[PDB]
């Protein structure tokens, strides 16, 4: 049998549905959202860390001159001195005086710490959700994973729920992520070959033990000018460590929603937001006749106290009389209500506790005893409590929100306008018909 | 020192130095009494809903005003035209069984 429900995409909080075919007693419907994975499709441009400025041993073929060539070096800069005359110790290094050329090498490498501190860049898109249910029909509980899309029949063993199509579209991530020591940044990285200096991307390359790094850190090659032999070079600062310093809170502590951000995968885990249309597939087994279970001969309901809070703030009563004992569903018939129990045990003449939550002033909801319906009505005070550590069972609506003594009183003023217009229009039509006879 | 944050209907999320979050959420704890008189109604839910609340209130005071000022209208109407058509005609006369049926 088909059955189609709107589960709250909310972690942890059970959603109740009583499915009832002709024929056949109610069966008690119970999903739980587990867990929840928004995991997006990524792809690694680069890696990037701080580099490490490797100046080779100065050349000189210090009587005669030297060329400038290219290498595939990481920010490869050189350049070529007029004369020099260079000393080290032990004196003068060679034997023209003002015929002497020096060559500056110096180019970017992985710093040796890079295998840890480092961080990747990558671009996610559209991201899925897949979560994990825990439907209970019958006396039988199912764990399961679907996919949220649709179309994917995820069962576990003979369930076959499909998960419908989330009703809003949200992901936690931007286009571009950087991924640093398992903490998640949205930063607009450069794209790879737009090495910009002194900004995060400076260096990078496709993974750490890669020999194609590309670089640009701004290295300019100064004249030397003390005798003792010298590469005097400026450079810009590591772009790694300046995002590092303004990089800002993570995804961790600015996702909306909740959402707990998590790595390796790049996931976001439990995060309460949309609607899930779930359609599970019963099996014909887990059903019974009509005839098999009880039969309630009358019940009443009585609540004895209710404040509508996020927790199971309410209390309810109902004496009934069964001709035989057994196991009987229990529900509340109501989008404002919710019941803590499920099943419950009905043994001739009795009463049962049942406990619910409300978000409406009003226990105005019905009850079913495996069938049945019954009818509440009390007066649902304000909680004392302000803060709780606790979500609420159930979303808040308008004619539910709104008391009875309110509705009486917004219900008093405007019948009381409009039967006074209405009592206008009546004597507007009886004096036009009194003053058309009247000529 | 003291942090005052604001909770609402969803939940707030505090971590203080390395210690795991603590999540809140927040009841509908108003001030007044939805079933006690309507001054308490109108506390309480304007505490809980503040614009909403003004606009249900603004309704019922537009309410009251267009259509008192309408009823009453129209009998100003009828008035008029039952007493002015034929019983203000000059040198005219009529009698208490046509004109104290509406009149007065």
């Amino acid at each position: 049998f088909e059955h189609a429900t709107t589960v709250p995409n909310v972690p942890g909080i059970p959603y109740k549905a009583l499915v009832e075919r002709a024929g056949y007693a109610p069966l008690n419907l119970e999903i739980t959202v587990v867990s929840s994975e928004l995991t997006p499709s990524t792809n690694k441009e680069y890696v990037t860390c701080k580099f490490h400025t490797v100046i080779p041993s100065p050349q000189v073929k210090c009587c005669g001159s030297l060329e400038c060539k290219a290498s595939s070096k990481a920010d490869y800069t050189c350049r070529v001195f007029g004369g020099v005359y260079p000393f080290m110790w032990g004196g003068a290094q060679c034997f023209c005086d003002s015929e002497n050329t020096q060559l500056s090498e110096a180019y970017v490498e992985f710093a040796p710490d890079c295998t840890i501190d480092h961080a990747v860049a990558l671009k996610v898109h559209t991201a899925a959700l897949k979560v994990g249910l825990r439907i209970v029909y019958g006396n039988t509980t199912a764990h399961l994973d679907t996919f949220v899309n649709g179309v994917t029949p995820g069962s576990s063993r003979d369930l076959k729920v499909i998960a419908g199509p989330i009703s809003a579209a949200f992901s936690p991530f931007d286009h571009k992520v950087v991924i640093r020591k398992g903490l998640v940044y949205n930063y607009d990285f450069p794209e790879y070959g737009a090495m910009k200096p002194g900004a995060f991307g400076d260096i990078q390359a496709s993974s750490l033990y890669a020999t194609d790094i590309v670089a640009r850190t701004d290295i300019r090659l100064l004249k030397p000018s003390v005798k003792n032999i010298h590469v005097p070079y400026t450079q810009a600062v590591s772009g790694y460590e300046m995002w590092k310093n303004n990089s800002g809170r993570p995804l961790q502590e600015t996702a909306p929603f909740g959402c707990k951000i998590e790595v390796e995968p790049l996931r976001a885990s439990n995060c309460a937001y949309g609607h899930i249309p779930i359609s599970i597939d019963i099996p014909d087994a887990a059903f019974v006749r009509s005839s098999e279970s009880p039969t309630i001969l009358e019940v009443s309901c009585t609540v004895a106290d209710c404040i509508y809070s996020a927790d199971f703030g309410g209390s309810l009563t109902l004496q009934y009389k069964a001709d035989r004992e057994g196991h009987c569903p229990v529900h509340s018939h109501s989008t404002t209500a919710v019941l803590k129990e499920a099943t419950t045990h009905v043994t001739a003449t009795g009463s049962i506790t049942l406990h619910f939550s409300t978000s409406s002033p009003q226990a105005n909801f019905i009850v079913s005893l495996c069938g049945k319906k019954t009818t509440c009505n009390a007066e649902c005070k304000p909680p004392a409590d302000h803060i709780i550590g606790e979500p609420h069972k159930v979303d808040q609506e308008f004619q539910a929100a709104v008391s009875k003594t309110s509705w009486n009183w917004l219900l008093a003023l405007f019948g009381g306008a409009s039967s006074l217009i209405v009592v206008g229009l009546i004597v507007l039509v009886c004096s036009s018909m009194l003053i058309n006879t009247r000529r | 020192t003291s942090r005052n944050f604001s909770v609402g209907r969803e939940g707030l999320e505090y971590v203080w130095g390395n210690h795991e979050p603590v999540r809140v959420w927040a009841q509908e704890s108003a001030p007044g009494d939805p079933h006690g008189w309507p001054h308490e109604i109108i506390i309480h839910y304007y505490h809980r809903h503040p614009v909403y609340t003004v606009i249900v209130l603004c309704g019922v005071a537009l309410a009251i005003l267009v259509g008192t000022a309408s009823s009453a209208a129209c009998i100003a109407k009828a008035r008029r035209d039952c007493l002015t058509p034929y019983a203000l005609a000059p040198n005219a006369t009529v009698p208490t069984a046509l004109a104290v049926l509406c009149c007065i």
